[PDB]
């Protein structure tokens, strides 16, 4: 029960942090450092290429 | 004609140079404007002249 | 066993390598408008990273 | 420390200007600061000491 | 200023020394830029910055 409740909790966390809605409060967890890494990666990817 | 930025503040300034209205986040290079009005400084060899 | 971790970065401003200051040079230069940015972006995107 | 002086001292390579001293032009500009006025920026070592 | 030291010409500023480098009277970088000249004079030794 809390292995689960902990893992529903946290993809919240992180789709939230995809869209920008929790922008504010995405250095709570260094697991959500790993959300704004791949953004700031992805990102120069999108653009880079052209 | 969409939209358009006048290029007079600090902001709008690095925005033109870098001809995007987005700019990403981080360390850009800038040059203060020269001054125009320039003395003249001369330093020569004595020599036969 | 040794390996190597990280390389020093190294950024250029563009306007500055290329005209050294002369206000008539950077304003020719800026017709170039995609040869700076491509070459600031690759030196500055890699420091980030 | 073996492994930094045992190695070249690399003083004609890589190093991150003072640029509060280069613009203050007290002495003639070293090898670091000659750099510097054509663009050319090192950014200090992520790996820092 | 725009100068025109020891035929060589550019705009820059110039500033006093601390210096007494004895050989020649002009310093150059290796772009070839001037970083200082010398009065044949006193001797006092000039920088010259951006
Ligand atoms: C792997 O990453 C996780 C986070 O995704 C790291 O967990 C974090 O570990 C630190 C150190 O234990 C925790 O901070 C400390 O918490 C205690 C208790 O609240 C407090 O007394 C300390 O002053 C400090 O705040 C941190 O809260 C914890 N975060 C989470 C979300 O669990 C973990 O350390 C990393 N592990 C490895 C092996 O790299
Ligand atoms: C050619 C010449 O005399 N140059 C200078 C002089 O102008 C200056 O006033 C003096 C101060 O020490 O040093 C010397
Ligand atoms: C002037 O040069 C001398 C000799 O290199 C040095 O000891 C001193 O620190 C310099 N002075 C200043 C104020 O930078």
């Amino acid at each position: 029960r809390i292995l689960a409740a902990s893992f529903n909790k946290a993809m919240t966390n992180i789709v939230d942090a995809f869209t920008g809605v929790n922008d504010a409060i995405t250095q709570t967890s260094q697991a959500l450092q790993t959300v704004a890494t791949a953004l700031n990666k992805i990102q120069d990817v999108v653009n880079q290429q052209g | 004609i969409a939209n358009i930025i006048y290029c007079n503040s600090v902001i709008n300034r690095l925005r033109c140079d870098q001809l995007s209205f987005d700019v990403p986040d981080g360390f850009y290079s800038t040059s203060p404007i020269q001054p125009v009005e320039l003395p003249v400084s001369i330093v020569s060899l004595p020599v036969y002249h | 066993e040794y390996l190597q971790i990280t390389s020093t970065p190294i950024v250029v401003d563009c306007s500055t390598y290329v005209c050294n200051g002369n206000v008539r040079c950077v304003e020719l230069l800026k017709q170039y408008t995609s040869a700076c940015k491509t070459i600031e972006d690759a030196l500055r995107n890699s420091a980030m990273l | 420390d073996i492994l930094f002086s045992k190695l070249v001292t690399s003083g004609l390579g890589t190093v991150d200007a003072d640029y509060k001293k280069c613009t203050k032009g007290l002495s003639i500009a070293d090898l670091a600061c000659a750099q510097y006025y054509n663009g050319i920026m090192v950014l200090p070592g992520v790996a820092d000491a | 200023t725009k100068y025109n030291i020891y035929d060589v010409s550019g705009v820059g500023v110039i500033r006093i020394s601390n210096d007494t480098f004895l050989n020649g009277i002009t310093y150059t970088s290796t772009s070839g830029n001037l970083l200082g000249f010398k009065d044949v004079t006193n001797g006092t030794i000039y920088s010259i910055t951006p």
